[PDB]
RNA sequence: UGAAACUCAAAGGAAUUGACGGGGGCCCGCACAAGCGGUGGAGCAUGUGGUUUAAUUCGAAGCAACGCGAAGAACCUUACCAGGCCUUGACAUGCUAGGGAACCCGGGUGAAAGCCUGGGGUGCCCCGCGAGGGGAGCCCUAGCACAGGUGCUGCAUGGCCGUCGUCAGCUCGUGCCGUGAGGUGUUGGGUUAAGUCCCGCAACGAGCGCAACCCCCGCCGUUAGUUGCCAGCGGUUCGGCCGGGCACUCUAACGGGACUGCCCGCGAAAGCGGGAGGAAGGAGGGGACGACGUCUGGUCAGCAUGGCCCUUACGGCCUGGGCGACACACGUGCUACAAUGCCCACUACAAAGCGAUGCCACCCGGCAACGGGGAGCUAAUCGCAAAAAGGUGGGCCCAGUUCGGAUUGGGGUCUGCAACCCGACCCCAUGAAGCCGGAAUCGCUAGUAAUCGCGGAUCAGCCAUGCCGCGGUGAAUACG
C-alpha cells in the first residue's frame, strides 16, 4: 500500500476532509510542512544540500 | 484549581471563555 | 502462509491478508 | 451534538428504504450500512439489520429508541471478559 | 552514525545554495518542485556529461539553469543542437522561458562529486574497491589540493559482511568552518546490492 | 618399582596488545555528600506489557524501548478485520487491432465502489463548389511486453540516527629498539576545561580530535529614522493625536571591545593566587560543532537497494469495523489533597511567533459555548492579545470544606458528508478518590531549581496534560 496510495492522495476526493498531505519528494504521510511540501526527513536532506532557498541550520 | 472548567482558573487552563471568564 | 508478521507457519510468511 | 440548526441526520438513502414499506404496506427485515443514522419516528416497529464490522445484528425498534443512532444498539466488539 | 553533512554547515559561510530566489509563503513550495523535477531531468539526462552542480537561479516567470558539467563537448552537442534539445524539453516542464548556461569545469580532479562518481564507477565496473580510493586520493591532492578523503561501505568485493574502507591525505577538518571541503556523494549499483561512496576534498581555507 | 586398554588436538613455555580486579597511585562528572522540588500512594492523560478480539496493522526492549516512529487514527490516514467489487489494473514506459475518440453536463441499480448506461461534438496537414477518406494532443474496448506489493531478510546492504562521550583520546611518516607480536613518539616533572601548554628525553615531525573561525546574549560606535521612538517648544476632541524632530528607546546590518594586555607575589617556564582599569576577567553566559572506533545497536514501514516470495492476487477500489478492547502490571505526565491557600471585583508589567476560502477589531442576540452583522491588515501600521503569578479590595475560617474536580444525568454549541463505537467546547445538576504517599526512586550548582502564564509546528476539528520555543518571578546548598 504505497503507490496506490501516492495516487489517491492526489485525486480530488469524495469529500474534502479525506484531503491529506503527503511528502512530494518520498510520499510519506506523517510529518508533511506545508510550507515545504516535504516530510521532515526530506527536508532535513535537501536542507545540508543547499536546494533549500534561504533554509539555515539555526543556532542561538 | 486548574481542572475546575467552572472557575476562572479552568477556563485560562483550557484556554476558553464563558460565564466564568468572559471576554 | 501469506503476508508479515505474526507467522502462518510457512517460512518467511504470515497470517495477514 | 449536531447542532439542532442544520438538519435532524438520516443517510437518504435509507430513509427512502423506510417510507415505501410504510406506503406499500411494511416491513421486510431492512439492512444497512448506516450506522450514523438517527433512529426516526417513521423506523418504529420496523427491524433494521446494522453492520457491526461483520455481521448485520438484527434490531427491532420501540417508541423509546428514537433519539439515538442505529449503531448505538449493534455493538463492534465481542467481550465476555478475561479469566 | 554520528558526522554532520559538511556543505550544510558552512551554508552562509563557505557554502552559497544551489537554488538562489525568495518567493512567499504561498508558493515557495511549487517552485520547489519544479526545482527537484529540473535537476531530476538533468541529473538523468546529462549524469554522462559527468554533472557536478546545477544552479537555479529565478526572478519572476522566468528561470536560469546553470550546469557545471566536466565535458560541455555531451551539453552542447553538435552544433548548439543538444543544448536546444533539451533548453526545449525543459520548457515542457517549466513551462516559463527555460535559459540554460553551461559553466567550465575549473579542475575535475577537484570536484568533489566527480571523485565521487569516478569511484563508483570504477567499483561498478568490478575494479579493485582499496586501490581505486588510494588512486583517486592521489589524483587531487596532485592537483594541488590541500586534503583528500574517500570513504567506500558495503559489500566490498561483493563479501557477505559488509565494511568500510577510506583512505585519507593532506588534512581534512571537518571542524573548522574556514576551511572549504568540497563534499560530494555517489550511489554505486553491483549485482549484489548498493555501495555509498563519500569524497572529501579540501580546497584551502578562507 | 610402575604399565595398558580407552580418549583427546591439543596439553604447555615465555613474552605482546587489550579487557578486567571486592590491586595501587593521581584526576574528573549533580557521582555521592550539602540542599530545594518531585516520583513510588490518589483520580485522570498518554505510551507499553499482558490478556482479549473478526481485527484490536507493524515496528522500538536495560542504561541508549516505553507522551518513542505518530509535528494531529471519527471517514481520509490505514499499512489490520468483515463484506461488496476491478483484473495491462490507482501509476510508468512501449507495441499492436477496433472505435475513431478528446471533454463537459446527466440517467438506472447499489452502502458506496462498481456494473449497465445518454448525450452532444476536436483540431492537426490535407485532394475540398464533391461524396468525403486518411493522419494526429488525448479518451475508451480487447490484447500483449509490463506495472503493483508498508509481503520476508536491518544477520546480505546504502543512506541517516542512537550510544559510550564533548569524553581526551586515536594514529600516521621516517628513524631507533626487538627473531617477532609490538615498543618508542603518546612515557616521564609541572600545568590546563583539554594529547592545553611548558621542561625533560632515541627521537624528529605530521594527521584526525581539543581550542579557533560561525550563531544568540551582555557594554560602546557607525550607518540608517517608517509602519518604530517623543527629549525640549507649537497647536491638542487630551490618543505622539497633529506641527515637528530622530536626541533617546527600538529595529538590523557593519565594526570596536578582554589579550592573562598591565601592577604585585610564586615559579626554570607553562601557568597559578591577588589587585586596577573596565559593561564584561581568566574560555564572560548559552548554542552549533561529536575523533579512530564500539555495540552483527536502530531503521527493508520515509527513501534507496541485493536476494527470497505473491500475480483475477500477499495487487487495486469501496462501505463498515478495528488501531480507542480491559481481571490486570509498568513507564512518562497533568491536577490535587489546601490558609505562604481557594473565590469574586477592579488594576498593572513581557518576550517570541502566526495571520488574505487567514487574524478577526468593533456593534448587536445569547448566562455561555457560539451566531449575525462588520471596519482595518498582503501586515514594526491592522488582528490573534487579556499575559498569568503580582498589586488593591472584599468573601471564606481549618470543615473532605467556597479544599479537590473525577464520575454520572440533562440541556446546548461548533468543525465536518458524517461525531454510535470514537471529537473539542459551553451551561444546569452531580461533587468520587485524595488529610502529603510502603520498600524504593528522579531532577537541578544561578537567572539554575521551583512557580507563573504566552506562542508555534501538525491541523477541518481534536482527545496536547505531549513536543519545540518564549519571557515573568526567583531561591537553597556545595564541608569534602
Ligand atoms: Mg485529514
Ligand atoms: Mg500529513
Ligand atoms: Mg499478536
Ligand atoms: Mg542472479
Ligand atoms: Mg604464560
Ligand atoms: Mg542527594
Ligand atoms: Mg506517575
Ligand atoms: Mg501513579
Ligand atoms: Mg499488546
Ligand atoms: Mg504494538
Ligand atoms: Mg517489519
Ligand atoms: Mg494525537
Ligand atoms: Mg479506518
Ligand atoms: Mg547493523
Ligand atoms: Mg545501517
Ligand atoms: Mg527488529
Ligand atoms: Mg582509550
Ligand atoms: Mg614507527
Ligand atoms: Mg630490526
Ligand atoms: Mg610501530
Ligand atoms: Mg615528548
Ligand atoms: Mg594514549
Ligand atoms: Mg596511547
Ligand atoms: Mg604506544
Ligand atoms: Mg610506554
Ligand atoms: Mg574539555
Ligand atoms: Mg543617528
Ligand atoms: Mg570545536
Ligand atoms: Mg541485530
Ligand atoms: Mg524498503
Ligand atoms: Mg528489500
Ligand atoms: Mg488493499
Ligand atoms: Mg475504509
Ligand atoms: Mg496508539
Ligand atoms: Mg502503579
Ligand atoms: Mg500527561
Ligand atoms: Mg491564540
Ligand atoms: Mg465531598
Ligand atoms: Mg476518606
Ligand atoms: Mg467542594
Ligand atoms: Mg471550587
Ligand atoms: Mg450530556
Ligand atoms: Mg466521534
Ligand atoms: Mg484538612
Ligand atoms: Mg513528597
Ligand atoms: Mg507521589
Ligand atoms: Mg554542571
Ligand atoms: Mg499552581
Ligand atoms: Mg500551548
Ligand atoms: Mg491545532
Ligand atoms: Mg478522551
Ligand atoms: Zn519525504
Amino acid at each position: 500500500a504505497r503507490k496506490a496510495l501516492i495516487e489517491k492522495a492526489k485525486r480530488t476526493p469524495k469529500f474534502k476532509v479525506r484531503a491529506y498531505t503527503r511528502c512530494v519528494r518520498c510520499g510519506r504521510a506523517r510529518s508533511v510542512y506545508r510550507f515545504f511540501g516535504l516530510c521532515r526527513i526530506c527536508l532535513r536532506e535537501l536542507a545540508h544540500k543547499g536546494q533549500l532557498p534561504g533554509v539555515r541550520k539555526a543556532s542561538w | 484549581g486548574k481542572g475546575d472548567r467552572r472557575t476562572r482558573r479552568g477556563k485560562i487552563w483550557r484556554g476558553t471563555y464563558g460565564k466564568y471568564r468572559p471576554r | 502462509s501469506k503476508k508479515s508478521k505474526p507467522g502462518d507457519g510457512k517460512f518467511g510468511r504470515g497470517v495477514k491478508r | 451534538p449536531r447542532s439542532l440548526k442544520k438538519g435532524v441526520f438520516v443517510d437518504d438513502h435509507l430513509l427512502e428504504k423506510v417510507l415505501e414499506l410504510n406506503a406499500k404496506g411494511e416491513k421486510r427485515l431492512i439492512k444497512t450500512w448506516s450506522r450514523r443514522s438517527t433512529i426516526v419516528p417513521e423506523m418504529v416497529g420496523h427491524t433494521i439489520a446494522v453492520y457491526n464490522g461483520k455481521q448485520h445484528v438484527p434490531v427491532y425498534i420501540t417508541e423509546n429508541m428514537v433519539g439515538h443512532k442505529l449503531g448505538e444498539f449493534a455493538p463492534t466488539r465481542t467481550y465476555r471478559g478475561h479469566g | 552514525g554520528n558526522k554532520i553533512h559538511p556543505i550544510g554547515f558552512r551554508l552562509g559561510i563557505t557554502r552559497d545554495w544551489e537554488s538562489r530566489w525568495y518567493a512567499g509563503k504561498k508558493q515557495y513550495r511549487h517552485l520547489l518542485l519544479e526545482d527537484q523535477r529540473i535537476r531530476g531531468l538533468l541529473e538523468k539526462e546529462l549524469y554522462s556529461a559527468g554533472l557536478a552542480r546545477v544552479d537555479i537561479e529565478r526572478a519572476a516567470d522566468n528561470v536560469a539553469v546553470t550546469v557545471h558539467v566536466a565535458k560541455p563537448g555531451v551539453v552542447i552537442g553538435r552544433g548548439g543542437e543538444r543544448i536546444r534539445v533539451l533548453r526545449e524539453e525543459l520548457a515542457k516542464l517549466t513551462g516559463k522561458n527555460v535559459a540554460l548556461n553551461v559553466q567550465e569545469v575549473q579542475n575535475p580532479n577537484l570536484s568533489a562529486p566527480l571523485v565521487a562518481q569516478r569511484v563508483a564507477e570504477q567499483i561498478e565496473r568490478r575494479f579493485a574497491v582499496r586501490r581505486a580510493i588510494k588512486q583517486a586520493v592521489q589524483r587531487v591532492m596532485e592537483s594541488g589540493a590541500k586534503g583528500a578523503k574517500v570513504i567506500v561501505s558495503g559489500r566490498i568485493g561483493g563479501a557477505e559482511q559488509a565494511r568500510t574502507e577510506w583512505a585519507a591525505q593532506g588534512r581534512v577538518p571537518l571542524h573548522t568552518l574556514r576551511a572549504n571541503i568540497d563534499y560530494g556523494f555517489a550511489l554505486a549499483r553491483t549485482t549484489y546490492g548498493v555501495l555509498g561512496v563519500k569524497a572529501y576534498i579540501f580546497l584551502g581555507e578562507v
